[PDB]
C-alpha cells in the first residue's frame, strides 16, 4: 500500500507538470506572437 | 527518474523561450531607435532643402 | 557603360530567365561554355551591359537566381546553357514557400533577404554605371510574388534613383493552377504599384492563345512560352547593346510612356510571329509588321485593347529600315484608329529604330502599350479575391503566420483605386 | 498599430482559451481515473 | 526532403508492405536491399550499396509483424523498426489506449526520434491505420498525440481506412471510429479517406475482378501513395509538395478529409484497345465512381481539388480538361473557389509490379478532393453508432478496461459538432 | 613507450585471457608468439614492442603477470590456447586460494607471494625502456584481487612512486552479485585504492550484462562476453601509444588532465558503437551518432545514472577513419545540449584524441567489424551515489558484527573496519563538496 | 643575403613547418630528393635565405626541429619533403610533453633547450647575416607553449637586435580540443608579449570557417589548415626572396606596423581564397583582392575587426602590378570608414609590392593588421582562467613541479594589463 501510494503520487505529479508546461508554453507562444506582430508593423513603418 | 528528466526538459524549454524573447526584444529596440533617428534625418533633410 | 542586373524569382522566373539567357547569349555570339565563337564585332562591342569577363574570354552573366528550393536550381543547371552562371549567385533555402505569401514575404523572405542583398550588392558594385534592374517573376506564388516584392522593396530602400523592369506573369483564371492565386496577386500588386517602376503584364492565357492561333503549334510546352517572353525581353533592350539611327534607352521609354506618377503597367507584343509553313508565304514589309504589331490577338494580355483607349504606345523596330516609313505607318495607324487614343495627348505614339535585328529574322519589331484596358485583368482578379475573402476561405494559413485582417482590406482598397484610375482617365 | 496588435493578441488568446477548455477537463478526468485505479491494484474486478 | 512512415496495426502494415514492395522496384533497389539522389525521401543510403527505408511497423499482435521478418524483405528493414507487442488490443479502444498501449508508445517514440534525427529535410509524417480496429484506433490516437506534442510544427498525413456502410468486419467498429474521431479531428493535419466497399466496387467494374482479396486493395493504395509522393521524389514540369497540398486543400482548420481517386485503373487486355488520352483519364478520374470512398459527391458540393498527373503529359491538355470540367454541370464547385484545382505534373510514368493487375500505362492521374459529401459518411456512422449505444451494449468491456462513459459522450458530441460544421460550411 | 600489465584474481586472469587474445591478433601475432612468415599486415615493426618483446628468433613474449593464489584458474591458461605465448615465469600461482576473505588474502597468504611477484616485476621492467605506467585488472569483491592487489599496490608505490597507475577495478552491482561478504571485501580495499591508484576506472557486471542484452542482442551473456568488450575498451584507450593519428593523447596526457584534484579520480567508461553483426550494416554509423550513443546514460560500464551528477571532465579516444572536423562539431553539439551538464569551473571539458587504426574484432566474436569507434572515459560526480549505496548496505551488516570473526581470527581488528568506514565517508563528502 | 632561421616546436609546430618547407621548396624549385630542378633562374638567386648547399647540390633547409617525443619526428621524416631536413636538426627528447607548462618550461626545458641551443648557434654561425628569427609553434600545448617560450627567452637573451616572427596558434571556445588551454595560454603569453617582436596569432575555428565558407571544402583537415598557414608564411617573406617595385624587409614591416613596443600582436589573412568550383568566374584584380581582404570572413583569427579599430595595417602584393591602383584602393578603403581606424594616425595602411606571384597563381596579397579588436581573443582566455583558477582546478599538476601560484596570479595580471592597454587605445 505504501509503495502504491508513492507511485500514484509520482504519476499525478508527472501529469500535472506536463499540463502546466503545456499551458505556460502556450502563454509564451502567444506573447512571442504579439511581439512578432509589433515587429512586422514596425518594419513596414520604418521602411515607408 | 522520469520526473527528474521531465523537470529538466521543462526548465530547458523555459530558458529557450526567454532566449527567443530576448532576441525579439533586442530587434524591436533596434527598430525603434532606427525609426527615431530616421525622423531626425528627415528633419535635417528638410533643413537642407530650405 | 550602362548596366543591367537580372534577377529571377521563383520557379517561373527561373525558367523564363534561363531561356532568356539561352537567347541573349546566342544574340551576343557566345556558346554555352562561355567562350566567344561568333562572327562579327558588333556583338562584342557592347556586351558589358550583361556580362563580365572572368579569366581570358570567359563571360559570365550578371544574373541572380533565387528561390526556396534546390530542385529548381538543379534543373536549371542540368539544362543547357546553365554552366555560364556564377555558382556564387545560386542562393536558396531548403524548406519552400509552398505558395504561401506569408512564407515568401515574412519568414523565409526575412531569413533569406539579408543574404540575397549581399550578392545583389556585389553585382551592383562590380559595375560602373547602373541604369536599372530586371526582375522576372509571377504574381501567383510564394517564392515569386511575396519574395520578389520584398526584394524590390529592399532594392528601392537602397537605390532610390533607378528603374526596375518587373516582368510579372499575372495569374489568369482559365490557366490557374493553384487554389489561392488572388490572395497572392492582390497583395503583390499592392507594393508593385508602390515600388517597381515598369511592371510588364504577361499571362499564360494570352500566351497559349497566341501559340494556338498564330504559331499553329501542336504540343506547346512551357518552352515556347518562355521563348516568346525571352524574345520580347531581349528585344525591349537592344537600344543599349546595338547602335540605331534613333536610339531610345530605358529612361527615355519610361518618361515617354508613363504620363502620371502611378500608371506603369505595360501590355506587350512582338513581331513577326509566324508558323514555319506561312513564313514562306508572307512579306515582312514595315506596314505589315505594324499591322501585326497592332493586331489585338497578338498583345500578350488577356485584356483586349478594344475595350478602352490607349494612354500611349511605343514601338521598337530592329533591322535596317526607313524612319520616315516608320513614322508614316504609326501616323496612319493613329489617324485610322483615333477613337482608341487619349484626346489630351497629341501624337500618343513613340517610335525607335535599331540597326541590328534578332538573328535569323532580318527584320523585327516590339510593341509596348499603356492602354487603359489593363483594368480588365485587375477587375477580373478583384472579383475572385472578394468572392473568396467574403467568408475568409484559406485565410488561416496567413493569419496564423502573422497577418491581420485589415491588411487584406487595405490591399483591396489599393487594388480598387488602381483599377479606378484607369477608368477615370478613360 | 498598438490597438491593432492588442486586438490580434486578445482574439488569438481567446481562440486558445477555447482549446484550454479541453485541457482542464483532461486534468480532472485523469485525476479521477487515477484515484480509483489506485484501489484496483490488489483485485481489479474480483473486489467488484 | 523526406517524410517518414509509421504503420499501426493490421491494415497499416499490410498497406505498408504493398507500398515498400512498390517503392523498391520504383527506384530499382533489389528486395535484398542493394542497388545494382531520388531515393532520399524514403530510403537512406548505408553501407557499401545498402538502402534501408524510413518506416516503422508497430503493432501489438506479433503474428503479422513477424510476417515481415519471415518474408522476403527481412534484409530491407532495420531489425528493430519492426515493433511487435505481445497481445492485440482485441478490437478494444480502451485496451489499446490504456492497458497495453502505454507500454509500447515509449519505444515507438524512442525509435521515431532517431529516425527523425537521421532525417534532415523532414517534410512530415505519414501514418497508416484502420480506425475500424482496436489497435489502429487506440494506439494510433495515442502515438499521434505524442507526435503532436513532441514536434507539432511538422505535418501529418493519416491514410485512414473506414467502416464501409455494408461491408463491416467487426461489430464494435462504430465504437472504435467514434472514439478515434477526437484524435483524427485535431492531430492529423491531412486525413485521407479509404473505404472498402467503394474500392471493392471499383475492382468489380474497372478491373473486372470477380473475387478480389486484400492484395488488390493494397496495390491500388500503394499506387495512390506513390503518385502523391512522386512530386517529391522525381522531377516534374509543375511540382507540388506537402506544404502546397495543405495550403490548397485545407480551407478551414476543422475541415481536413480528402477523397482519393486513381486513374486509369485498366487491365493489360484493355490497355492496348484504349488509347487513354489526358482528357479521357481526367474525366474518368472525376466521374463519381472511380473514387476510393463511398460517398455520393452529387450529394454535396465540391470545395477544392488536386490533380497529380504522371507520365507523358503536357500542361495544355490538363488546362483544357479543367476548363471542360468547370463547364460541366453534374458537379457544383462552391463559390469560394473561382479557381479550384491544384494541378501538378510529373515526369515519371507509373511503375508496374510484376505479377500485378495493372498495365504499363504511359500516363496516369491521381485526384484528391475536399468536398461536403463526407458529412454523409459521418452522419451514417453517427446514426449506426447511436443504434448500439442506446442500449449501452458492449460498453461494459471498455468500462472494465478502465475507460469511462465520458469519452463516449464527448466523442458523440464532437461528431455532432463536426457534422454541423460541414453542413454549415456547405452553404 | 611500453606498459607492463598485472592481473590479480579470477577477474584479473579472465580479463587477461580475453584481452591478450585481442592484443595478439591486433598486432597480428600467432598464438605461439610468431608473426606469419609469408604474409604480414601491420603499421610497423615497432608497433608491437609496447606489449610484446621480441627475443632473438622472432618469438615475442608478453609484458604480463598473471598472479593468483588458487591454481585452478592459472592452470586454465597454462593448458589453454596460449600455452607457448606466455613463458612459464609470467604465471604466478600459489598453493591454495584466499576465499573471499580480504584479511586472509592480504596478510597471511599474500605475504609469501608478493615478494616473488615484485621480483618478477623488476626483472620485467629492467628490459623495458619507455615504461609508461602500470595497468592493473582486478575484482575488488574477492579475496585475491582485493587483498593481494591492495598489498602489491603499496609494494609498488614504495618502489617506483610517481608513475601512473591505471587500475580498472570491478565493484559489485547492487542487484547482481556472487558473494555475501563483498561489502566488507570492497570497502576495505577501497580504503587503500583511494590512496594509491592514480586513475581508478570503475566497472560493473550488471551494467555490462545490460549493455550486451540491449545492443548485442544476446539474451544469455556470460564472462566470455563481458571480457571481450573489456578488452575492446582497454585497446581503445591504449592504442594512442601504438598507432599514430592527428590528435594523439597518451597515458601521460590522459592521467594528467582528467584528474583535477589529487583524490577525485574515479572514471566512468563507455564504448561506442556497441552493435551486433545483424544491425551494423543496417545502421549508418556517423561520428555524431556514435558520440551521442557513447554519452547516453543507458551505456555505461558502471550502473550509475549521470543525470544526478555533473561531468567534471571527459576524454574521448576515437579510432579509425575519423576526420577531425565532425568530432569537433559533435562535441560542440554536446556542449550545446542541456540534458547532460558540466561544472562551473571547467569551461573546457573534453580531450579529443584520434588514432588512425580501425577497431579489430576477434574472429568468431559477437562484436562486428566497423570503420570507427570511440571510448569515453569521463570524470563525473555521480559515482558518489555508487559509494553511498555501497556504504548504506555495509552499515546494515556491520551493525550486527556479522562475519567479523572470519577476519579477526585471521588476525585483524575493528580499527580498520572503522577506518575504511570513515575514509569512505570522507570520500563521499569530498565528492559532494567539489560538486558544488 | 639576409638570412632567416626557422624554429619548429610542438606537434602542431612540426606539422605546420613541414608544410611551410613544402611550399617554399616547391616554389624555389627543389625536388623532394634535395637537388635543384627548377625552371627559371630568378629563384636560384635567393635560395640562401632558406637553404644551404652542402656538397653536390643536396640543399639542406635551415631549420631547427624540437619536441619531447620521437612520435612527431617520425611523422616529420615520413611526410613529403621529409628527407630535406638535415638529420642534425632533429633534437628530440624521450619523455613527452604531458600538456603541463611546468614540464614544458621548467623541468624538461633545462635538459632540452641547453642541448638545442648548440644546434641553433651552430646554424647562426653557418649562416652569415641573420635578418631575424621566425618561430612557428603552439600556445595550447606543452612543448610549443612552454619549451618554445623558454627557447624564445634564451634566443632573445643571446641576440637582442634580431627581429622575431612568432607564428603562434591559440586555443578557442568552440574548438577547445583539450582541457588545460587557459593555463598554458596565459603562462606563454606573459613571456610572448615581453619577448617577441611580431606575434602572428592564428587559431583553428577561423581556419575551419575559411575552409568552409571561402574554400567551400567538404572535409577540411589539418593538412588544409597547415597549407593556408604555409601560404601566409611564404607570403610574409616573399620580399626578401624576390625583387619588386617596392621591397619590404622584416624590420620595415615592424616599423610600419608597431606604434608602441608592447603593442605588437598582429592578425593576418591571405588573398585570394577562391573555391575550385568557381575558380574560373572571379576576376583577379586589385579591387577584388582588397574587397576580399578588408572583411571579417577572411581574417585568420577569431576576431571581429569591425568590433574594434584598426590601429595600423600592412598589405603585401605580388604580381605585375600598378602601385597607383594599389594605393588608390588602400586610400579609398581607408576613407570609406574613418571610424574603424584610429584618429591620430594619417595613412594607417602600408603597402608593398613584389613582381613574382606565387606558383599556381598570377596575383596575390597578404594582409597583416595591428588592430585593437584582438583584445577579446585574450579576454576569453582570461575569463576562462579566472573561472577555473578561482577553485584551484587542475592546479596540482603545476604546483607539484616547482611552480607557485604567484606565477599564475602574475601571468593573469599581465594579460589583464595588456588587454586594458588595447581597450584604452580606442
Ligand atoms: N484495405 C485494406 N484493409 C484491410 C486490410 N487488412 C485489414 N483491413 C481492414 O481492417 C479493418 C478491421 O481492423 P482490424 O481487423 O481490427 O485490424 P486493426 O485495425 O489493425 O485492429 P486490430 O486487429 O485490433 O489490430 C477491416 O475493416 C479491413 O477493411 C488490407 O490488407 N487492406
Ligand atoms: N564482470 C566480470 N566479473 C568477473 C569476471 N571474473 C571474475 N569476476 C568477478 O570476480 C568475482 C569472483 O571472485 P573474485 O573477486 O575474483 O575472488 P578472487 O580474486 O578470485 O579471489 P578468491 O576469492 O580467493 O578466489 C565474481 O563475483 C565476479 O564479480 C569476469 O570475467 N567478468
Ligand atoms: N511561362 C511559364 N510559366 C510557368 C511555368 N511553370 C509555372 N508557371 C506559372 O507560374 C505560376 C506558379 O508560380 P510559381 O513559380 O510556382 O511561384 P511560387 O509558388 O512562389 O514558386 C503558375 O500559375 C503557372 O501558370 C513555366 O515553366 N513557364
Ligand atoms: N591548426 C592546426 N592545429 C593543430 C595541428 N596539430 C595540432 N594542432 C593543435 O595545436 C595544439 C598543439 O599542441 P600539442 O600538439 O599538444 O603540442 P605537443 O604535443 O606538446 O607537441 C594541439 O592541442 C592541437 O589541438 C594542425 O596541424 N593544425
Ligand atoms: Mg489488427
Ligand atoms: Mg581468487
Amino acid at each position: 500500500a505504501a509503495h502504491a501510494d508513492e507511485v500514484f503520487s509520482l504519476e499525478n505529479r508527472k501529469q500535472q507538470l506536463a499540463l502546466s508546461m503545456e499551458e505556460r508554453k502556450q502563454e509564451v507562444e502567444v506573447h512571442r506572437d504579439g511581439l512578432r506582430a509589433e515587429l512586422r508593423l514596425l518594419r513596414e513603418d520604418v521602411h515607408r | 527518474e522520469d520526473n527528474f528528466n521531465l523537470e529538466g526538459r521543462i526548465m530547458g524549454d523555459l530558458r529557450a523561450m526567454e532566449e527567443e524573447a530576448a532576441r525579439l526584444n533586442s530587434q524591436i529596440e533596434e527598430g525603434r531607435g532606427a525609426k527615431r533617428d530616421t525622423l531626425a534625418e528627415i528633419v535635417e533633410a528638410e533643413r537642407q532643402i530650405m | 557603360m550602362r548596366e543591367i542586373v537580372h534577377i529571377q524569382g521563383g520557379q517561373c522566373g527561373n525558367q523564363i530567365g534561363a531561356k532568356f539567357w539561352e537567347v541573349v547569349s546566342d544574340e551576343h555570339g557566345i556558346d554555352p561554355t562561355g567562350t566567344y565563337h561568333g562572327d562579327s564585332d558588333l556583338q562584342l562591342e557592347r556586351i558589358n551591359v550583361y556580362f563580365n569577363e572572368a579569366t581570358g574570354g570567359r563571360y559570365v552573366p550578371r544574373a541572380i537566381l533565387m528561390d526556396l528550393e534546390p530542385g529548381t536550381m538543379d534543373s536549371v543547371r542540368s539544362g543547357p546553357y546553365g554552366q555560364i552562371f556564377r555558382p556564387d549567385n545560386f542562393v536558396f533555402g531548403q524548406t519552400g514557400a509552398g505558395n504561401n505569401w506569408a512564407k515568401g514575404h515574412y519568414t523565409e523572405g526575412a531569413e533569406l533577404i539579408d543574404s540575397v542583398l549581399d550578392v545583389v550588392r556585389k553585382e551592383a558594385e562590380s559595375c560602373d554605371c547602373l541604369q536599372g534592374f530586371q526582375v522576372c517573376h509571377s504574381l501567383g506564388g510564394g517564392t515569386g510574388s511575396g519574395m520578389g516584392t520584398l526584394l524590390i522593396s529592399k532594392i528601392r530602400e537602397e537605390y532610390p534613383d533607378r528603374m526596375m523592369l518587373t516582368f510579372s506573369v499575372v495569374p489568369s483564371p482559365k490557366v490557374s493552377d493553384t487554389v489561392v492565386e488572388p490572395y497572392n496577386a492582390t497583395l503583390s500588386v499592392h507594393q508593385l504599384v508602390e515600388n517597381a517602376d515598369e511592371c510588364m503584364v504577361l499571362d499564360n492565357e494570352a500566351l497559349y492563345d497566341i501559340c494556338f492561333r498564330t504559331l499553329k503549334l501542336t504540343t506547346p510546352t512551357f518552352g515556347d512560352l518562355n521563348h516568346l517572353i525571352s524574345a520580347v525581353m531581349s528585344g525591349i533592350t537592344c537600344c543599349l547593346r546595338f547602335p540605331g539611327q534613333l536610339n531610345a534607352d530605358l529612361r527615355k521609354l519610361a518618361v515617354n510612356l508613363i504620363p502620371f506618377p502611378r500608371l506603369h503597367f505595360f501590355m506587350v507584343g512582338f513581331t513577326p510571329l509566324t508558323s514555319r509553313g506561312s513564313q514562306q508565304y508572307r512579306a515582312l514589309t514595315v506596314p505589315e509588321l505594324t499591322q501585326q504589331m497592332w493586331d489585338a490577338k497578338n498583345m500578350m494580355c488577356a485584356a483586349d485593347p478594344r475595350h478602352g483607349r490607349y494612354l500611349t504606345a511605343s514601338a521598337l523596330f530592329r533591322g535596317r529600315m526607313s524612319t520616315k516609313e516608320v513614322d508614316e505607318q504609326m501616323l496612319n495607324v493613329q489617324n485610322k484608329n483615333s477613337s482608341y487614343f487619349v484626346e489630351w495627348i497629341p501624337n500618343n505614339v513613340k517610335s525607335s529604330v535599331c540597326d541590328i535585328p534578332p538573328k535569323g529574322l532580318k527584320m523585327s519589331a516590339t510593341f509596348i502599350g499603356n492602354s487603359t484596358a489593363i483594368q480588365e485583368m485587375f477587375k477580373r482578379v478583384s472579383e475572385q479575391f472578394t468572392a473568396m475573402f467574403r467568408r475568409k476561405a484559406f485565410l488561416h494559413w496567413y493569419t496564423g503566420e502573422g497577418m491581420d485582417e485589415m491588411e487584406f482590406t487595405e490591399a483591396e482598397s489599393n487594388m480598387n483605386d488602381l483599377v479606378s484610375e484607369y477608368q477615370q482617365y478613360q | 498599430n498598438r490597438l491593432r496588435v492588442e486586438a490580434r493578441k486578445e482574439a488569438m488568446l481567446a481562440g486558445r482559451a477555447g482549446k484550454f477548455a479541453d485541457v482542464q477537463a483532461t486534468r480532472i478526468k485523469t485525476m479521477r481515473q487515477l484515484i480509483e485505479n489506485r484501489k484496483y491494484v490488489e483485485k481489479h474486478r474480483k473486489l467488484h | 526532403r523526406e517524410v517518414i512512415s509509421i504503420h499501426i496495426g493490421q491494415a497499416g502494415i499490410q498497406v505498408g508492405n504493398a507500398c515498400w514492395e512498390l517503392y523498391c522496384l520504383e527506384h530499382g533497389i533489389q528486395p535484398d536491399g542493394q542497388m545494382p539522389d531520388a531515393f532520399n525521401t524514403f530510403f537512406s543510403e548505408t553501407g557499401a550499396g545498402k538502402h534501408v527505408p524510413r518506416c516503422i511497423f508497430l503493432d501489438l499482435e506479433p503474428t503479422v509483424v513477424d510476417e515481415v521478418r519471415t518474408g522476403t524483405y527481412r534484409q530491407l528493414f532495420h531489425p528493430e523498426q519492426l515493433i511487435s507487442g505481445k497481445e492485440d488490443a482485441a478490437n478494444n479502444f480502451a485496451r489499446g489506449h490504456y492497458t497495453i498501449g502505454k507500454e509500447i508508445v515509449d519505444l515507438a517514440l524512442d525509435r521515431i526520434r532517431k529516425l527523425a534525427d537521421n532525417c534532415t529535410g523532414l517534410q512530415g509524417f505519414l501514418v497508416f491505420n484502420a480506425v475500424g480496429g482496436g489497435t489502429g484506433s487506440g494506439l494510433g490516437s495515442l502515438l499521434l498525440e505524442r507526435l503532436s506534442v513532441d514536434y507539432g510544427k511538422k505535418s501529418k498525413l493519416g491514410f485512414t481506412v473506414y467502416p464501409s456502410p455494408q461491408v463491416s468486419t467487426a461489430v464494435v467498429e462504430p465504437y472504435n471510429s467514434v472514439l478515434s474521431t477526437h484524435s483524427l479531428l485535431e492531430h492529423t493535419d491531412v486525413a485521407v479517406m479509404l473505404d472498402n466497399e467503394a474500392i471493392y466496387d471499383i475492382c468489380r467494374r474497372s478491373l473486372d475482378i470477380e473475387r478480389p482479396t486484400y492484395t488488390n486493395l493494397n496495390r491500388l493504395i500503394a499506387q495512390v501513395i506513390s503518385s502523391l509522393t512522386a512530386s517529391l521524389r522525381f522531377d516534374g514540369a509543375l511540382n507540388v509538395d506537402i506544404t502546397e497540398f495543405q495550403t490548397n486543400l485545407v480551407p478551414y482548420p476543422r475541415i481536413h478529409f480528402m477523397l482519393s481517386s486513381y486513374a486509369p485503373i485498366i487491365s493489360a487486355e484493355k490497355a492496348y484497345h484504349e488509347q487513354l488520352s489526358v482528357a479521357e483519364i481526367t474525366n474518368a478520374a472525376f466521374e463519381p465512381a472511380s473514387m476510393m470512398v463511398k460517398c455520393d459527391p452529387r450529394h454535396g458540393k465540391y470545395m477544392a481539388c488536386c490533380l497529380m498527373y504522371r507520365g507523358d503529359v503536357v500542361p495544355k491538355d490538363v488546362n483544357a480538361s479543367v476548363a471542360t470540367i468547370k463547364t460541366k454541370r453534374t458537379i457544383q464547385f462552391v463559390d469560394w473557389c473561382p479557381t479550384g484545382f491544384k494541378c501538378g505534373i510529373n515526369y515519371q510514368p507509373p511503375t508496374v509490379v510484376p505479377g500485378g493487375d495493372l498495365a504499363k500505362v504511359q500516363r496516369a492521374v491521381c485526384m484528391i478532393s475536399n468536398s461536403t459529401a463526407i458529412g454523409e459518411i459521418f452522419s451514417r456512422l453517427d446514426h449506426k453508432f447511436d443504434l448500439m449505444y442506446a442500449k449501452r451494449a458492449f460498453v461494459h468491456w471498455y468500462v472494465g478496461e478502465g475507460m469511462e462513459e465520458g469519452e463516449f459522450s464527448e466523442a458523440r458530441e464532437d461528431l455532432a459538432a463536426l457534422e454541423k460544421d460541414f453542413e454549415e460550411v456547405g452553404a
